């Protein structure tokens, strides 16, 4: 006698092998298409007419160099639907126009929403706190700023990161040469977050494993544990005294330690996301003007910053001709900045 | 612990029926993938150039899409063999 | 009880009642790390410019010489020195020692001994406290990475000038030149290193969020949840079964660690193994075993080379190669 | 009918060999044909 | 507490595999047992808090429980009739598959 | 004592939603290894 | 075998179940020995089969044949391979010997005695028996000394060793006057590892190489007899952990050092690793480039001594910070490189200007030209040249493979010391399985 919502809710939230839930209605369709779009694009779809490159296994690329490349810059920020004014219903021409990138980017962005809603959905059902969903906001902020916000501030989707291994590497090296992204204080906070989180993961895992209580007679200490055991498996007091005498400071609160393990990585990605938002507008921390004034006036003042500035000039000049074919940059070799010999 | 009502994978992957059924289904999907490429259908469906189709007598350089609302017409001319 | 001087000294050295444990590795760690710390702080603030490339073109790296915190650095030893030992007593004057990049070798040599002794000091305290001795093994991963960029890479390249500068902007110059000469991004070991830190960052966030999500209610809402834990508790402060239930439904039941001991070993192994390989990657690239080179790998039927994303990377690599050390190369090949 | 079960370790072994064979073919194709620079 | 008899491991053919999947070792429970490295046990088994909780993590959540397997999976229902048809179908499809691969290729 | 399980379930669709296309794609990529420029 | 039920070690630590099973542990070590001899034989035959005489050894990815060539097998003057039959019998002899070694490994592992202490007291041992452990150490120390004497017998009585510094060109040479002076030997051992010194990697004569192996052969034999007739003293008994895993960790730390040294030997040394077979070193190739351009620019007409670079330093010739005349450019770092093709142009004060512009032999130019193009630079997929190069040349130097691999092995076996030595102390102390819940040591300490 239950209504549609109740009868459907019963089926969606059934405790099966792979939980579906209400958010699965949004996650699984979009996530499958984003996965399928990437695998299809890296296997058969070319980037010959968008970037002048081969980016599929069928064209001869391998896992490292295959990618689902962005549309041509002339497309601007066109959403590039299968039915849009570009590639009007023609599937094969849609693939040749780079429309598969916006397909993966859009259905992929809604999959991230669906997965984060899934974390809320399951946590409410299991009756626990929603801190895993809050932790997942950081990867979403990275995806939203890097794959959506940054190209939207630039000329078009062409400058978004293409979905591939080497394509991401080109995107990375583009940011050094054109944005000096290493010098940005927001990637610096992002690096500290990621490196700090990797440190915490390793240091906490090792500390627990080396302060374990003897709860068995076997050398294999993995078996001497029960998920329902009330006693702690490792000595926090020994762990605390160890790091107090080795490092000078140690965690004394188990709850604080695990929250810190969550705060460092999330805060890092969020800070890094702010910096990429700034690069979307070319609002970059490219240079220190005081040193540039000093260097120009004094031809003997050199720092590692000025050396990097010259490296960026080399990256921009030797990469623009092929990385930006829409600009039609024909640079004669004499005009390219080149050092002695080499 | 417990189980969610599905048959244990170990049971299915050890049963004779599964291998009798998947000794044809999995091989057939592989062969279909092989024929999808060998018959040239992969090139035609997704439009990737054949190894002898990247350049033409008219165009000896990389293509460039320089139009948005006429991109469908333009990419046909660039892809013309 | 002990009456002998050495018997009393050895008891004090290995005493676990010291605020900071000293131990026998500490009689090596403390003097070396203090020596490196002292010269580093002094050099980072007031060191004169250093002729890093051996071409009589000094590079300023000190705060009092026009750098800020980001651009300040301890410049590596001169290329004229090479791998030759350059202690302060092998220089005619302390001005000459500063000019040739002496402080870099003093820091790097004492610092390498410090981290090796810091690693042993971690083992020693564990033995004195009666715990399992493998925190030092997990610390070998960052030690290997530090040893690779300060010792092994200069060793293979033939000069301490190719070590990582002790500065922020100096680090970036190290990475950019490293990409241009070795294509480190295409090397499978930096790939494993990236998976080590991206995965380690992921696992830290997941483990931290899963434990925080499962905290057993022991406080009110006007107090920090941390207050629910008392240092020295014999009972568990969060429900492991509840956290496993959540993550079990999140992907599927058998993708989750039901065992806290297995989970924490995985939390330690994944980043440590990843950093071990990226440390090896720099060490292997020290002997010029570069990353994958897929330039002009795709050619059409008539032989025309079809570019890929790897070729676009080569274009960026080309730009850095022809600009790093502009005045240092007299001959076309960068064999050094 | 025919009573019996395929041993799990045999399933893993044959599947493991097939995966290794598939990877080997991919590495073989890395040196020949398209994408081989030849 | 947990009952090991209702964990689905009761039909393991090998006793050692049955004990390993149960997280139990009668050998290690004896106080005269000696490690391969020469260390004598302290009287605990694989897990000291077992009995208090009923079992270790191995017995708490096994991943290989043949008791819960379907009995219909122990045998192929079609029997020799199906296998012969399966064997014949394999040969026919193998020949067609090879011919299709050969025909649709630049070979020869 | 006796266990009878359903053959087709949500898990079945998930396994085949990913396995079927993968085996096809694996067959296609294997065919590409023998294509000559 | 055993199981986790009766041992407490899982399958992934399964070989730890052999710690006190001396008989099975013997078969384990003999079987791995058969694998080592098998690989040496199989890889030798693989390299002989894939050997084409139109290329040098270092251009064919051979790492075992150069080791045979340095011993003076099938090589004529100038590092030219004349016959590969000696390389063939080396591979066959190892391959066949691995079969009997493999049989003993399989026999002593599967069906031989589990413990030798009862039936064979001579071979039986318990790790705690320091006396018995030293005898085994002493015995295997003698066979190592005898193995070292084989090298000097080869270099002095059986054909000889390939000398790359031999007068008249590199050739197989009988060593008649090995350098056994204590000052020379101790000079190499306690030399600095830094530039110019290079510790023992800087040995530059076959007289010093086989002079050292005379010392090593003699010391190991005397040390073998010493460690057989004596038991460890009190100072040693209170300094080392006397457990089977502890002895393993000592060896792991030792061969970690040996792994690193082999990495630096293959990378810098040109005597024990002649460039004729292993290719140019890193310093050699960089030194060969400036030598090549010095020679070709002289013919075009230019005073190389007076030529300035953009920086004002000598474009071709400059002075090292110690005063020696050296090649200019970035290769100023490699000024301590010494090679057979370059020493004839070097006088007491450094490179001789007169000889550089009057008496450069064609063979010296050809050597430097060849070494420059085969510089030890390459990619993971063996693409020769710098990272910014096209897929044209399929070459990675054997020095790159030898140095890169044996550094990774050297580092991982250092982690072996850290792991197996930490566990050895904890297990002996008795807390390798965890902290006693009722007897936690920290709980009995004053708070900080
Ligand atoms: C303390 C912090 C510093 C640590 C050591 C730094 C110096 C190591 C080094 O620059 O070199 C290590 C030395 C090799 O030194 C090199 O030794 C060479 C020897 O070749 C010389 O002699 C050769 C003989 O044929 C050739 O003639 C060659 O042309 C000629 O140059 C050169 O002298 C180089 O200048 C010299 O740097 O080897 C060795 O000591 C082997 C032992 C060290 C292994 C590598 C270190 C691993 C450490 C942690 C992991
Ligand atoms: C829940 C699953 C889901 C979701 C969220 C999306 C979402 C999206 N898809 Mg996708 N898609 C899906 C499933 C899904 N898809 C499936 C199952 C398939 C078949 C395999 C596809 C195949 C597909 C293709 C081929 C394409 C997309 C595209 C898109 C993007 C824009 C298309 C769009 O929404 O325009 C339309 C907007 C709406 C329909 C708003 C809906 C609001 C409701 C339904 C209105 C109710 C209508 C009703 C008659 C009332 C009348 C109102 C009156 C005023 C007229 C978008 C982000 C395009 C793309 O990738 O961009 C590059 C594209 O080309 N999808
Ligand atoms: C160099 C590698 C090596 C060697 C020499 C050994 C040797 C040994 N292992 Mg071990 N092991 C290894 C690697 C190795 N292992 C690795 C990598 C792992 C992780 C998977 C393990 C995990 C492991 C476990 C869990 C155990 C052992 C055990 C043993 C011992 C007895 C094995 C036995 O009797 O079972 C019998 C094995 C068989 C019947 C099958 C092998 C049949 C032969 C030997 C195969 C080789 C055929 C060969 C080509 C024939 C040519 C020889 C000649 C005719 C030319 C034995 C001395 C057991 C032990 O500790 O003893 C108490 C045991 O518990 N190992
Ligand atoms: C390479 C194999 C080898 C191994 C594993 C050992 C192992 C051992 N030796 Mg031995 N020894 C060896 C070769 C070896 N030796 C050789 C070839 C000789 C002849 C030179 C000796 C001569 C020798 C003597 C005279 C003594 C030992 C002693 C010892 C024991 C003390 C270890 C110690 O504290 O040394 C650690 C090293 C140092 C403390 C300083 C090393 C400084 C060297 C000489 C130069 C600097 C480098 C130990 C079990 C002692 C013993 O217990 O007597 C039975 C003892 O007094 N050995
Ligand atoms: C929340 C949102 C959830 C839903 C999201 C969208 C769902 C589905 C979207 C697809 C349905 C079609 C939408 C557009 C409808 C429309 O107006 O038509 C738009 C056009 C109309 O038709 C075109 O119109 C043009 C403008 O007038 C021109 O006239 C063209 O000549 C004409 O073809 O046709 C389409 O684009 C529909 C294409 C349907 C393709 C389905 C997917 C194909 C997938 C794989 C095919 C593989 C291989 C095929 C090739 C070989
Ligand atoms: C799974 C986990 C990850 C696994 C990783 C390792 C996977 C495979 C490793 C083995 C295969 C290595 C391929 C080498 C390719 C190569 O360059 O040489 C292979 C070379 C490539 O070289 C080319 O050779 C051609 C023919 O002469 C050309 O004419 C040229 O000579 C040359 O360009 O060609 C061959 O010699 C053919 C050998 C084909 C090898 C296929 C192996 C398939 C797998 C076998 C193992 C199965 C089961 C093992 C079970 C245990
Ligand atoms: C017993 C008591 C003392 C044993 C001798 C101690 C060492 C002698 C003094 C140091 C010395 O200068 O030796 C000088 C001797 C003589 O040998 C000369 O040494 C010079 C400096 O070492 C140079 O190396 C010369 O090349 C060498 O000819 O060589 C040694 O250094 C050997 C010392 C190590 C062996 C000592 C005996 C064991
Ligand atoms: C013997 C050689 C010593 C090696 C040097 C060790 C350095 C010690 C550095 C610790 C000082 C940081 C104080 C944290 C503040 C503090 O003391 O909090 C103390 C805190 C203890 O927290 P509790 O567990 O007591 O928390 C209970 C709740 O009340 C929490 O609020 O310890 C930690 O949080 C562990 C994190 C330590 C890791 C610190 C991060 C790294 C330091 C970064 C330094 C920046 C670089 C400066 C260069 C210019
Ligand atoms: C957004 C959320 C994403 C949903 C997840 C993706 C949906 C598709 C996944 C469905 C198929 C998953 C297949 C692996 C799931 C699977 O088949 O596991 C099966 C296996 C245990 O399952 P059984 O079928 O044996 O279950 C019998 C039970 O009664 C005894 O516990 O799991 C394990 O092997 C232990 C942990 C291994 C963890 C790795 C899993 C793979 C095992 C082999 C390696
Ligand atoms: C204990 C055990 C183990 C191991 C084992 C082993 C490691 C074994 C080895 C074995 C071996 C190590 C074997 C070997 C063999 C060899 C042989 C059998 C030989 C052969 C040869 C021939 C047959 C001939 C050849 C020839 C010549 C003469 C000339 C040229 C040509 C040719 C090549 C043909 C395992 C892991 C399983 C586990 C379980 C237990
Ligand atoms: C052959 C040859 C040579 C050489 C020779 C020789 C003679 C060698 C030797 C060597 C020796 C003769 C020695 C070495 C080394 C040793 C070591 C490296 C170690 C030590 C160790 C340790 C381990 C210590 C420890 C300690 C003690 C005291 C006890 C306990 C505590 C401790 C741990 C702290 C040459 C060069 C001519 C070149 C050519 C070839
Ligand atoms: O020093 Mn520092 O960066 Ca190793 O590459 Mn050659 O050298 Mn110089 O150039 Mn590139
Ligand atoms: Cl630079
Ligand atoms: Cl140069
Ligand atoms: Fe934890």
């Amino acid at each position: 006698k239950r209504g549609w919502f109740d009868v459907v809710d019963d089926w969606l939230r059934r405790d099966r092998f792979v939980f579906v839930g209400w958010s699965g209605l949004l996650l699984f369709p979009t996530a499958y298409l984003a996965l399928g779009g990437w695998f299809t694009g890296t296997t058969f779809v070319t980037s010959w007419y968008t970037h002048g490159l081969a980016s599929s296994y069928l064209e001869g690329c391998n896992f490292l160099t295959a990618a689902v490349s962005t549309p041509a810059n002339s497309m601007g920020h066109s959403l590039l639907f299968l039915w849009g004014p570009e590639a009007q219903g023609d599937f094969t021409r849609w693939c040749q126009l780079g429309g598969l990138w916006t397909f993966v980017a859009l259905h992929g962005s809604f999959s991230l929403i669906g997965f984060m809603l899934r974390q809320f959905e399951i946590a409410r059902s299991v009756k626990i706190r929603p801190y895993n969903a809050i932790a997942f906001s950081a990867p979403i902020s990275v995806f939203v700023s890097v794959f959506l916000i940054y190209p939207l501030g630039q000329s078009g989707w062409f400058f978004a990161p293409s979905f591939g291994v080497a394509a991401i590497f080109r995107f990375i090296l583009f940011f050094q040469g054109f944005h000096n992204w290493t010098l940005n204080p927001f990637h610096m906070m992002g690096v500290a977050g990621v490196l700090g989180a990797a440190l915490l993961c390793a240091i906490h895992g090792a500390t627990v494993e080396n302060t374990l209580f003897e709860d068995g007679d076997g050398a294999n200490t993995f078996r001497a544990f029960n998920p329902t055991q009330a006693e702690e498996t490792y000595s926090m007091v020994t762990a605390n005294r160890f790091w107090s005498q080795i490092f000078g400071v140690a965690f004394s609160n188990k709850r604080w330690l695990h929250f810190f393990m969550l705060f460092v990585p999330v805060t890092g990605l969020w800070m890094s996301a702010i910096g990429v938002v700034g690069l979307a507008l070319n609002l970059r921390a490219y240079d220190f003007v005081s040193q540039e004034i000093r260097a120009a006036e004094d031809p003997e003042f050199e720092t590692f910053y000025t050396k990097n500035i010259l490296l960026n000039e080399g990256i921009r000049a030797w990469m623009a001709a092929q990385d930006q074919p829409h600009e039609k940059l024909v640079f004669p070799e004499e005009v390219l900045p080149r050092g002695n010999a080499l | 612990s417990g189980a969610t009502g599905e048959r244990p994978f170990s049971d299915i992957l050890t049963s004779i029926r599964y291998w009798v059924i998947h000794s044809i289904t999995i091989p057939s999907l592989f062969i279909a993938g092989w024929l999808f490429v060998s018959t040239g259908l992969a090139y035609d469906v997704f439009g990737s150039p054949r190894p002898n189709e990247y350049f033409t007598e008219d165009r000896q350089e990389t293509p460039l899409i320089t139009d948005r609302f006429n991109a469908l017409e333009q990419v046909k001319k660039l892809s013309e063999v | 009880e002990s009456t002998s001087l050495w018997a009393r000294f050895c008891e004090w050295v290995t005493s676990t009642e010291n605020r900071l444990y000293i131990g026998w590795f500490g009689v090596l760690m403390i003097p070396t790390l203090l020596t490196a710390t002292s010269v580093f702080i002094i050099a980072f603030i007031a060191a004169p410019p250093v002729d890093i490339d051996g071409i009589r073109e000094p590079v300023s790296g000190s705060l009092l010489y026009g750098n800020n915190i980001i651009t300040g650095a301890i410049i590596p030893t001169s290329n004229a020195i090479g791998l030759h030992f350059y202690p302060i007593w092998e220089a005619a004057s302390l001005d000459e020692w500063l000019y040739n990049g002496g402080p870099y070798q003093l820091i790097v040599c004492h610092f390498f001994l410090g981290v090796c002794s810091y690693m042993g000091r971690e083992w020693e305290l564990s033995f004195r406290l009666g715990m399992r001795p493998w925190i030092a093994v997990a610390y070998s991963a960052p030690v290997a990475a530090a040893t690779a960029v300060f010792i092994i890479y200069p060793l293979g390249q033939g000069s301490f000038s190719d070590g990582m500068p002790l500065g922020i902007s100096g680090t970036f110059n190290f990475m950019i030149v490293f990409q241009a000469e070795h294509n480190i991004l295409m090397h499978p070991f930096h790939m494993l290193g990236v998976a080590g830190v991206f995965g380690g960052s992921l696992f830290s966030a997941m483990h931290g969020s899963l434990v925080t999500s499962s905290l057993i209610r022991e406080t009110t809402e006007n107090e920090s949840a941390n207050e629910g834990y008392k240092f020295g508790q014999e009972e568990e402060t969060y429900n492991i079964v509840a956290a496993h239930g959540y993550f079990g439904r999140l992907i599927f039941q058998y993708a989750s660690f039901n065992n806290s001991r297995s989970l924490h070993f995985f939390l330690a192994a994944w980043p440590v193994v990843g950093i071990w390989f990226t440390a090896l990657g720099i060490s292997t690239m020290a002997f010029n075993l570069n990353g994958f080179n897929f330039n002009q790998s795709v050619v059409d039927s008539q032989g025309r080379v079809i570019n890929t994303w790897a070729d676009i990377i080569n274009r960026a690599n080309l730009g850095m190669e022809v600009m790093h050390e502009r005045n240092a190369h007299n001959f076309p090949l960068d064999l050094a | 009918g025919t009573t019996g079960r395929i041993p799990l370790w045999l399933v893993g072994t044959v599947a493991g060999v097939a995966v290794i064979a598939l990877v080997g073919i991919f590495f073989y194709g890395s040196y020949v044909g398209l994408g081989s620079s030849l | 507490k947990i009952d090991i008899s209702k964990q689905g491991l009761n039909s393991i053919q090998n006793e050692t595999v049955k004990l390993n999947l149960m997280g139990k070792s009668k050998t290690m429970e004896s106080k005269d047992w000696v490690d391969p490295q020469g260390r004598k046990g302290k009287g605990y088994g694989v897990y000291r808090f077992a009995n208090k909780y009923g079992a270790n993590v191995d017995g708490y959540s096994p991943i290989y429980t043949p008791d819960t397997w379907s009995e219909s999976g122990d045998s192929y229902k079609l029997g020799t009739k199906g296998l012969i048809a399966w064997a014949g179908l394999i040969v026919v499809l193998l020949g067609v598959g090879i011919n299709l691969v050969i025909s649709t290729s630049a070979l020869g | 004592k006796s266990y009878t399980y359903p053959i087709f379930t949500v898990r079945w669709l998930a396994v085949h939603a990913l396995a079927v296309p993968t085996v096809f794609f694996l067959g296609a990529i294997t065919a590409m290894q023998f294509i000559q420029r | 075998g055993r199981d986790q039920e009766s041992t407490g070690f899982a399958w992934w630590a399964g070989n730890a179940r052999l710690i006190n099973l001396s008989g099975k542990l013997l078969g384990a070590h003999v079987a791995h020995a058969g694998l080592i001899v098998f690989w040496a034989g199989a890889m030798n035959l693989f390299e002989v089969a894939h050997f084409v005489p139109e290329k040098p050894m270092y251009e064919q990815g051979l790492i075992l044949l150069p080791h045979l060539a340095t011993l003076g097998y099938g090589v004529g003057p100038g590092g030219e391979v004349i016959d590969t039959y000696p390389y063939f019998v080396s591979g066959v002899l190892h391959l066949i010997s691995s079969a009997v070694l493999g049989f003993g490994g399989v026999y002593h592992s599967l069906v031989g005695p589990e413990t030798l202490e009862e039936s064979f007291p001579f071979f039986g041992y318990v790790w705690k028996d320091k006396n018995k452990m030293t005898t085994i150490l002493g015995i295997h120390l003698i066979v190592l000394g005898l193995g070292a004497w084989l090298l000097v017998w080869k270099a002095m009585y059986f054909g000889g060793i390939y000398d790359t510094w031999a007068p008249g060109g590199g050739d197989v040479r009988i060593i008649t006057n090995p350098t056994v002076s204590p000052g020379v030997i101790f000079g190499y051992l306690f030399r600095s590892p830094f530039g110019g010194d290079g510790w023992i990697v800087s040995v530059d004569n076959m007289e010093d190489v086989i002079g050292g192996h005379i010392w090593i052969g003699t010391l190991c034999i005397f040390g073998g007899i010493w460690h057989i007739l004596t038991k460890p003293w009190a100072w040693a008994r209170r300094a080392f952990v006397w457990s089977g895993e502890a002895y393993l960790s000592y060896s792991l730390g030792a061969i970690s050092i040996m792994g690193f040294t082999a990495c630096c030997m293959a990378w810098f040394n040109t005597t024990a690793y002649p460039s004729e077979f292993y290719g140019p070193t890193g310093p050699e190739a960089s030194q060969s480039q400036t030598f090549t351009f010095l020679v070709r620019d002289q013919r075009l007409g230019a005073n190389v001594a007076s030529a300035q670079g953009p920086t004002g330093l000598g474009k071709y010739l400059m002075r090292s910070p110690t005063g020696e005349i050296i090649f200019g450019g970035e290769t100023m770092r490699f000024w301590d490189f010494r090679g057979p093709w370059l020493e004839p142009l070097r006088g007491p004060n450094g490179l001789d200007l007169n000889k550089l512009k009057n008496d450069i032999q064609p063979w010296q130019e050809r050597r430097a030209a060849e070494y420059m193009t085969h510089a030890p630079l390459g990619s993971l997929n063996s693409v020769g040249g710098v990272a910014t190069e096209i897929n044209a040349v399929n070459y990675v130097s054997p020095r790159s493979w030898l140095a890169t691999s044996h550094f990774c092995l050297g580092f991982f076996f250092f982690v072996g010391h850290l792991w197996h030595a930490g566990r050895a102390r904890a297990a002996a102390a008795g807390f390798e399985k965890g902290i006693d819940r009722d007897n936690e040591p920290v709980l009995s300490m004053r708070p900080l």
